[PDB]
């Protein structure tokens, strides 16, 4: 995905091939089985990146705390859809619309979505809460 | 009905810790001046994101007697100034434990003394991760009170690295006005502090005026032309007064001893400069002061042959430069202890002072380093299936 | 919070502030819609604080582990309340004892908590195989 | 365990032993209560293993994800074992074998293994959508 991250697909593989390629990099990654005076200062401006690769993976790879699913790689919600925000099926979704082609599609929902799932976190937290009322 | 628990994360609660915390300190990595020259080899420059977060209804006694955090600020001074300054001959003394011969032998250490500067650097404190640094708005305390309207740093403020004698030099200044800092009334040790709300010049000059050294088979002679300051002086009082209430208030005894208790003792030229009792140490209150009434005079000269404030023993410096040096300043305030007693009778006298680890506590009474604990129990109805 | 961390509240704010200011790190973070020849060295020093954080972060982030919610930002633990304890109700909790004068109410429980806590994950652990030796 | 990392234990202390060293690791790490012209660049070669350690750390620290124990540090699956693979009990198991010469007495399963488990947490998705059916 050019980088030590966007690294669950490749562009211009439409949603299904990068949604797999997932595992696969999993499965890839599993087992394991000249240089100047100021080199230094390469090595250095090389040395952020990573760090900020983590530092933004967690950032927010840790704000899918709220939206119950941090530190993975694949959530899956607990929301109704809004037929009104793409009205698409998996056939032409995961194989069509390349997805940086695809979320320009729902260029707006952006936060809406964020807003009914941590909407529904708290949902789940109040019926545990009703259910917990009695034992 | 019942009781149970809940616990959860990150809900900020930093109770007591008191470890290694890192500088903030923008050197110039080009100046000879040794100041920056420690102010980046071992320390850092600056961070431009501090967020005083200003506290709520807290109430957190900012005891300013169990801040390590001032231990720590002071070895690292301590680190600073040995490589700062260059003792020519070291005369430290020693003994290894001989029950009564105890081996107090005499430990000459000769070394190479050449000058270079002096310059502080307002240096600031820096948290650990899970670390956060109260400061405190307020500043009076008595001693030991919070802070409505303050709150947490990411790096502390400036607290430079002069030292110097009940009054310094270059240094801060205070911030709304003067408090005091002790406790008990039974026998009174407890070093007092004050930070005094204005500023005052302080000015020594002497461009050559002397070149003859010596006097017998003066350059050292400095000559203080200072000032003229003594409404600061009866804002002291006033203030002595309302905390020694029905007495009157001297000074009235510099008895003396190792020179840098007494006299004003503060760092130029690498050097000090060391009077008499005989300055603005008198004044009795009774509802006046005691004194009379540009740069006009005041005689505190220099020594060599100088004591540490760091560990006990002697030590040895160059000689001077020709001349022409200055020094300015801005008093944050005053540091003293009553020559109290049991002889006295309704008179009062305040009298003083040498230990570093006050000497930048008029500057840390906010500052207390706290971990975070952002693990936190609570009561809650929560109990699972069975 | 004065840190990269810290970073769900701010102090004296008392507890709700903190608790609420959790989800607006979280929505705020979301969306994301002279330099010296030794400037080295404090890049450097720069450096590990931001590693230590996430370090630390996870390290007990992490050891929320055996407290059965590593990762996430927010707990809700299984265990009844000793009024031994604090004897407090959300009400003055949460709007008074800035915590950090708040948890020094309790500064010996300390362990008690991670005792009670790390022993119902084991009775989890228990009830589970208690309801597993059937089917 | 000789790094930042493999902290969980001892090397020639069998199984049992570095299993409970784990929470030790914990407990131990919970309270927290010359330099020369060129030392910049060990000091820089020190940085990347730190990095490198939490990069790899969460890198299948992650993809304990697909595992389903992500970031924590103590799995328990949900497969059924083949006798096959090693026919020992926790008795020998744990107090034999420094694991070192443990796994080898299994080094071809190590595969087989990540199969059946993420096996399993599809065969979980798979049981959700049947469960959620109908509501
Ligand atoms: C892109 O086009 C090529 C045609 O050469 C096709 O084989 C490929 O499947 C297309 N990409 C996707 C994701 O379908
Ligand atoms: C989303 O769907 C729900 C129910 O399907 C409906 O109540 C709501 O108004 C919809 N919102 C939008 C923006 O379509
Ligand atoms: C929207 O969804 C409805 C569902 O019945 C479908 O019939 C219709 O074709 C969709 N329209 C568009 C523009 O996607
Ligand atoms: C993707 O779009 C192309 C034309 O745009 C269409 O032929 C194809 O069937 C679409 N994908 C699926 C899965 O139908
Ligand atoms: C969807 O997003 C686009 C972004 O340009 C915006 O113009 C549009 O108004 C949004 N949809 C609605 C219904 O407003
Ligand atoms: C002693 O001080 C009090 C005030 O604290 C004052 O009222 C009283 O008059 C003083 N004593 C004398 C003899 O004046
Ligand atoms: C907490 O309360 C329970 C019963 O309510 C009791 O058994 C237990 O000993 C108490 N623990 C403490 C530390 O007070
Ligand atoms: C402790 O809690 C009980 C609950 O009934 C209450 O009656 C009592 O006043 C509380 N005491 C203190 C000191 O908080
Ligand atoms: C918090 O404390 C103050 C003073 O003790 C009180 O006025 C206020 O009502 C308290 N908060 C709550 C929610 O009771
Ligand atoms: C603390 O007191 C201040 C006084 O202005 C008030 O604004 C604030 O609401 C109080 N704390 C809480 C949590 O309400
Ligand atoms: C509660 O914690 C304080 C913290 O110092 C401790 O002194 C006290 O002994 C603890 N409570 C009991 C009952 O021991
Ligand atoms: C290894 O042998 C030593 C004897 O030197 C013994 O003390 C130790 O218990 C053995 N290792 C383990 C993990 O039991
Ligand atoms: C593993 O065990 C299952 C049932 O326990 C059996 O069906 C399967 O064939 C076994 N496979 C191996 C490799 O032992
Ligand atoms: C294999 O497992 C069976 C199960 O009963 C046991 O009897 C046998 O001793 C085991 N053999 C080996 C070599 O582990
Ligand atoms: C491990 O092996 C040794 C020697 O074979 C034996 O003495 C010891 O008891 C074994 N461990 C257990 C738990 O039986
Ligand atoms: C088990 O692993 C070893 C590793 O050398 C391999 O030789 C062997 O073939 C594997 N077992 C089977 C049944 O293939």
């Amino acid at each position: 995905g050019a980088v030590f991250l966007g690294f669950l697909g490749v562009a211009g593989s439409t949603m299904g091939a990068a949604s797999m390629t997932l595992t696969v990099q999993a499965r890839q990654l599993l087992s394991g089985i000249q240089h100047l005076l100021q080199l230094t200062v390469w090595g250095i401006k090389q040395l952020q990146t990573r760090v900020l690769a983590i530092e933004r993976y967690l950032k927010d790879q840790q704000l899918l705390g709220i939206w119950g699913c941090s530190g993975k790689l694949i959530c899956c919600t607990a929301v109704p859809w809004n037929s009104s925000w793409s009205n698409k099926s998996q056939k032409e979704i995961w194989d069509n619309m390349t997805w940086m082609q695809w979320d320009k599609e729902i260029s707006n929902y952006t936060n809406t979505i964020y807003k009914l799932l941590e909407d529904s976190q708290n949902q789940q937290e109040s019926n545990e809460k009703d259910l917990l009322a009695l034992d | 009905g019942n009781l149970w628990v809940t616990v959860y994360y990150g809900v900020p609660v930093w109770k007591e810790a008191t470890t290694t915390l890192f500088c903030a300190s923008d050197a110039k990595a080009y100046d000879t001046e040794v100041h920056n020259v420690w102010a980046t080899h071992a320390c850092v420059p600056t961070d431009p994101s501090p967020q005083e977060l200003v506290l709520e209804n807290v109430t957190e006694n900012f005891n300013m007697w169990k801040n390590e955090m001032v231990n720590q600020m002071h070895e690292d001074v301590i680190s600073l100034w040995d490589q700062s300054l260059k003792p020519c001959v070291k005369l430290t003394p020693l003994c290894v434990t001989l029950e009564c011969l105890i081996n107090c032998n005499t430990s000459a250490i000769t070394q190479a003394c050449p000058k270079v500067s002096f310059e502080p650097i307002p240096i600031h404190y820096c948290t650990p991760a899970g670390y956060a640094i109260l400061k405190c708005n307020d500043k009076t305390f008595n001693g030991t009170g919070p802070c409505h309207n303050v709150s947490t740093v990411q790096c502390t403020h400036g607290i430079k690295p002069v030292v110097s004698t009940q009054l310094l030099l270059n240094g801060s200044l205070a911030e709304g006005e003067i408090i005091i800092r002790s406790e008990n009334l039974t026998n009174n040790v407890k070093t007092i502090l004050v930070h005094l709300n204005q500023s005052v010049e302080i000015v020594c000059t002497r461009p050559n005026n002397n070149t003859r050294k010596s006097i017998r088979i003066d350059i050292r002679q400095a000559h203080c032309n200072i000032s003229k300051w003594h409404e600061t002086l009866k804002r002291v009082s006033e203030k002595l007064a309302e905390h020694f209430p029905n007495k009157t208030i001297n000074f009235t005894s510099s008895s003396g001893g190792d020179l840098e208790i007494t006299t004003h003792s503060f760092t130029c030229r690498g050097e000090f400069f060391y009077c008499n009792t005989s300055g603005l140490f008198n004044s009795t209150y009774m509802p006046n002061g005691t004194y009379l009434h540009s740069s006009i005079t005041i005689p505190c000269r220099i020594k060599q042959i100088i004591n540490m404030w760091q560990e006990v023993g002697r030590a040895m410096y160059a000689p001077p430069i020709e001349g022409n040096i200055t020094c300015k300043s801005n008093i944050t305030g005053l540091l003293l202890v009553r020559d109290g007693g049991t002889e006295s009778n309704n008179t009062e006298t305040n009298n003083g002072g040498g230990d570093m680890r006050d000497n930048w506590r008029s500057e840390l009474y906010k500052y207390k380093v706290v971990e975070i604990k952002p693990l936190g129990v609570a009561p809650t109805a929560c109990k699972r299936r069975v």
